[PDB]
RNA sequence: GGUUGCGGCCAUAUCUACCAGAAAGCACCGUUUCCCGUCCGAUCAACUGUAGUUAAGCUGGUAAGAGCCUGACCGAGUAGUGUAGUGGGUGACCAUACGCGAAACUCAGGUGCUGCAAUCU
RNA sequence: GAGAACAGAAAUCUCCAGUAGAACAAAAGGGUAAAAGCCCCCUUGAUUUUGAUUUUCAGUGUGAAUACAAACCAUGAAAGU
RNA sequence: AAAUAUGUAAGAAGUCCUUGUUACUUAAUUGAACGUGGACAUUUGAAUGAAGAGCUUUUAGUGGGCCAUUUUUGGUAAGC
């Protein structure tokens, strides 16, 4: 009935990790009219630097 | 049986300190958060509307979303053998910038000045802390501190 | 003396507790109208006390707070029914005073055969010329302990004004 | 009272223990949406003293709030008003003031003239396209009590007319009748000019006449009747259109001597 | 330096009780035709700074005051507590070794500081 | 607490003190004083579209909440909600 | 208001200068987010260790547990 004995034994075998940080995190939990005009901002910036 | 409702257990956490009750003071409203300060969570009872539960109280998070009167943070938060990251939306009421971070952005700034200054002077300097080093070699002096001779003191009538 | 320090008169309520709920009470209404001038109000009832007979919210009582010109004209014709002879009790701690007639006719109205016959509850409040600062709404503030009224004072000024030989008792 | 009384009072804040500032409606006037992150919020906060009428542009800071322009009614005589300076029609010319200063601070007051021939419509100042939008204050009445034609609408009023788009309605304004929910602009602008006063004036001139000495005391003896206060308001506007630019008044002592004399009396320690 | 408007931190700012405030400000104050609101122009609204006053508000001093804040050869290296022993004791508990280490108290000191704009002998 | 005809322990009115010792439908706990309490006015955001997130958790469902987005509205002088 | 225990940070995905994008934001040629081009790349900004770091697929057994120190709750008390 809930006895937590090597519980944490068996946690720290086989680690307990990071969740492996990335550049550019997702967009998706984001506020959508800041996500909507970065989607533009993002597309201005490579139509511009395509042609220079 | 048990429960386990979102505020239980919760007496003590929620609670406004002694004679600090009332209104909240307007310096929280005028602290700006941009995407990716890192912030405290410290909750008030004083505000129902966007408390955090009572896991994240002292948790520090990096901020991840920034909207009206209220931003999203993400935590880490071990459950079995790994860390997931939990984003949660919070008023700015249970937020507190993390001044962990403004000695390490100013020490970049001290070191970075120093650095600029030793490689253009024509010397060598260090940049990295050193912990507490032992003690160097001193000569003890005796003038008025002439060594007073203690001894153990005994029992009878200290009682 | 000095200006913004006289007892000046503040607000005279006349009130009567009918104690029941009907006809005498909107007969006491139009008493109070053909006295002050003004409309009256009714009040409601705070608890409820099976003895006197009141429930909760019922209109049992009727008063009305005159300023003014007329309030201290009421206040004479009030005193002349008592014959100018108060009570050194009646003058409260905070220096206002009141008293209360068993006949609501020898004031100076004229009679009625059918409205009824009650009694009246004269009370009256004075303070020194000053007081916004306790009734306004920004920048509250106490009047001081020299510009407080008591009963001393109160009771100065009434034997000044109207020659009365209240009795001290 | 007791010890254990005064140990566990808590006092209030500063500005409320005075009774001057309410908190809980600055925190809605200065707390902004966090996606605007360092974009001021503007207030426009109107004050009335017994002879004085106080319009400040204000923004708000962690260190205290900032002064971005203010405009008082004690400098009204430089345009042309002299008695009456607590007035309907001068908080009007005073929120026309500090509408006019605080646009030429910016450098906004000519593409924003807001209305000049004033009727007393209900207008809003519209933003011209293609080009900026207009400045944008929010007003705070204080702890003003909010009625149908206050003086504190005068100063909205007045701010809207020199085109500082100050959101509103008209339903506060004088003249606006409850039950057709409709404006009087014939009433309203009566109001913006002298006719709530002269009307009274002339009408004191015939129903008693020595009282009408006593109250427009100023008025017979610097020669203003009641229809001249239209000329008065109206010349008043146009060097306001003319002129808004503060300049201070020339100082008899340079605050030093001023801190001389005033530690004299001080009682200090 | 005085004052006003808007403030920040929100008692070193509060509470209690006397005294003083030049100038300017603020305030009490004067009056209901209009907008407005009331049992009541008392609150609120409007008009006049005109008849008056520092009496109050406010500010500043004063107090073996209550509180509140700060500090330690204060309490005290005390209570508590992490680790160790084939330590002691029948036991409750205790001592020792390596560490961390309070609090109420006691004494001393203090009783708002400051931002923006305007104005004043 | 001090006062006022009947009127008192306890009907109505007036002043003074009053950091919440009251009230907030209901358990207990938290919260709240120009309010979140008590009166008054106007209303239907107790609405439409589906997403993200927190709690219990397998990071499944159910329940309940949180912060936005696109509409349409309410209220208020307004910021706002 | 401890002791023990606990969240985060201690840089290269960093810091600074300049000016490009946007339908977002601003009274605004303001800001936000992502950038371009330069500069610092020496102690790449505490200690210690690293016996490699990251990731994926698939599957067995298990899903009756007991004892000791310390804290503790029902319990007169236990190998309760």
């Amino acid at each position: 009935n809930h006895t937590a004995h090597n519980q944490t034994r068996k946690a720290h075998r086989n680690g307990i990790k990071k969740p492996k940080t990335y550049k550019y995190p997702s967009l998706k939990g984001v506020d959508p009219k800041f996500r909507r005009n970065h989607k533009h901002a993002l597309h201005g910036t490579a139509k511009a630097l395509a042609a220079a | 049986g048990k429960s386990h409702g979102y505020r239980s257990r919760t007496r003590y956490m929620f609670q406004r300190d002694f004679r600090k009750h009332g209104a909240v003071h307007l310096s929280t409203y005028l602290k700006v958060y941009k995407v990716g300060d890192i912030v405290d969570i410290k909750a008030n009872g004083s505000i129902q509307k966007g408390m955090p539960h009572k896991f994240y109280q002292g948790k520090t998070g990096v901020v991840y979303n920034v909207t009206k009167s209220s931003v999203g943070v993400i935590i880490n938060k071990m459950v079995g053998n790994r860390y997931l990251e939990k984003r949660l939306n919070l008023r700015v009421e249970h937020i507190k910038h993390s001044k962990c971070r403004q000695e390490f952005l100013e020490r970049v700034k001290a070191n970075a000045a120093k650095r600029a200054e030793a490689k253009a002077q024509g010397v060598a300097v260090q940049l990295k802390r050193q912990p507490a080093q032992p003690r160097e070699s001193r000569i003890v002096s005796t003038e008025g501190n002439v060594p007073q001779t203690l001894a153990p003191v005994p029992y009878e009538t200290f009682i | 003396q000095n200006p913004m320090r006289d007892l000046k008169i503040e607000k005279l309520v006349l009130n009567i507790s009918v104690g029941e709920s009907g006809d005498r009470l909107t007969r006491a209404s139009k008493v109070l109208e053909q006295l002050s001038g003004q409309t009256p109000v009714q009040s409601k009832a705070r608890y409820t006390v099976r003895t006197f007979g009141i429930r909760r919210n019922e209109k049992i009582a009727v008063h009305v707070t005159v300023r003014g010109p007329k309030a201290e004209e009421i206040l004479e014709r009030g005193l002349k029914v008592k014959e100018y002879q108060l009570r050194d009790r009646n003058f409260s701690a905070t220096g206002n005073f009141g008293f209360g007639i068993d006949e609501h006719i020898d004031l100076g109205i004229k009679y009625d055969p059918s409205i009824g016959i009650f009694g009246m509850d004269f009370y009256v409040v004075m303070n020194r010329p000053g007081a916004r600062v306790t009734r306004r709404k920004r920048c509250k503030g106490t009047v001081g302990n020299s510009h407080k009224t008591t009963k001393e004072d109160t009771v100065s000024w009434f034997k000044q004004k109207y020659d009365a030989d209240v009795l001290d008792k | 009272k007791s010890s254990a009384y005064s140990s566990r009072f808590q006092t209030p804040f500063r500005r409320r223990r005075e009774g001057k500032t309410d908190y809980y409606q600055r925190k809605r006037l200065v707390t902004q949406h966090k996606a605007k992150y360092n974009t001021p919020k503007y207030r426009l906060v109107v004050r009335f003293t017994n002879k004085d009428i106080i319009c400040q542009i204000i923004s708000s800071t962690i260190t205290g709030d900032v002064v971005l322009a203010a405009a008082y009614s004690h400098e009204l005589p430089r345009y042309g008003i002299t008695h009456g300076l607590t007035n309907w029609a001068a908080a009007y010319a005073t929120g026309l003031l500090i509408a006019r200063r605080t646009l030429q601070k910016l450098g906004l007051d000519e593409t924003y003239k807001g209305v000049e021939e004033v009727e007393g419509e209900y207008e809003l100042t519209e933003a011209v396209e293609d080009g900026p939008r207009p400045f944008k204050v929010f007003l705070d009445i204080g702890l003003q009590r909010t009625t149908t034609g206050a003086r504190v609408f005068g100063a909205l009023k007045g701010a809207s007319d020199g085109g500082l788009y100050v959101p509103h309605s008209e339903n506060r304004f004088p003249g606006w009748d409850f039950e057709t929910e409709e404006i009087d602009p014939e009433l309203l602008r009566s109001y913006i000019f002298g006719g709530h006063v002269s009307q009274y004036m002339e009408e004191l001139a015939d129903d008693d006449e020595e009282r009408f000495s006593e109250l427009f005391k100023g008025y017979l003896a610097d020669d203003i009747d009641a229809d001249s206060l239209e000329d008065i308001y109206t010349s008043a506007h146009e060097a306001i259109r003319a002129d808004p630019a503060f300049k201070p008044t020339e100082k008899k002592f340079t605050k030093e001597q001023y801190a001389a004399e005033s530690k004299k009396y001080r009682q200090t320690k």
